[PDB]
């Protein structure tokens, strides 16, 4: 009852995290993605969100356990207020726009390395002002259209 | 197959709600 874009999103956020491919999102790469997310979490505490959903109890997480973890994580914040995170992520030196370089410093940051034939085209998708950047407006629209 | 702007951003919407 997912839609394969939905499923491709997730896939995509289990991808960032598992930054060696391995299959799993250990302490190591759950601390690497919130750290570079401007958070500063304890060993104990990454500890404590793996074990909160390792059925399996091997201390990591794989795909399935992952999808539980965000299933509730994001039910205790809106929307909205998570749009507005994921913009402030990709507007590095926070002027309000969203440049190529700042998309293309981002993903890599995250482990999706990107060419800047690539990313100058993601740009494009969202600009809606042809400036070849994206504001905080036009990127709301393509979150929520 | 090939990554666009949205499928990306809002992996970083997902990841980012763990904070
Ligand atoms: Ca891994
Ligand atoms: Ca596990
Ligand atoms: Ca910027
Ligand atoms: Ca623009």
């Amino acid at each position: 009852q997912l839609t394969e874009e939905q499923i491709a999103e997730f896939k995509e956020a289990f991808s960032l995290f598992d930054k060696d491919g391995d299959g799993t999102i250990t302490t190591k790469e759950l601390g690497t993605v919130m750290r570079s997310l401007g958070q500063n979490p304890t060993e104990a505490e990454l500890q404590d969100m793996i074990n909160e959903v390792d059925a399996d109890g091997n201390g990591t997480i794989d795909f399935p356990e992952f999808l539980t973890m965000m299933a509730r994580k994001m039910k205790d914040t809106d929307s909205e207020e998570e749009i507005r995170e994921a913009f402030r992520v990709f507007d590095k030196d926070g002027n309000g726009y969203i440049s190529a370089a700042e998309l293309r410093h981002v993903m890599t940051n995250l482990g999706e390395k990107l060419t800047d034939e690539e990313v100058d085209e993601m740009i494009r998708e969202a600009d809606i002002d042809g400036d070849g950047q994206v504001n905080y407006e036009e990127f709301v629209q393509m979150m929520t259209a | 197959r090939k990554k666009t702007f949205k499928e990306v951003a809002n992996a970083v919407k997902i990841s980012a709600s763990l904070m």
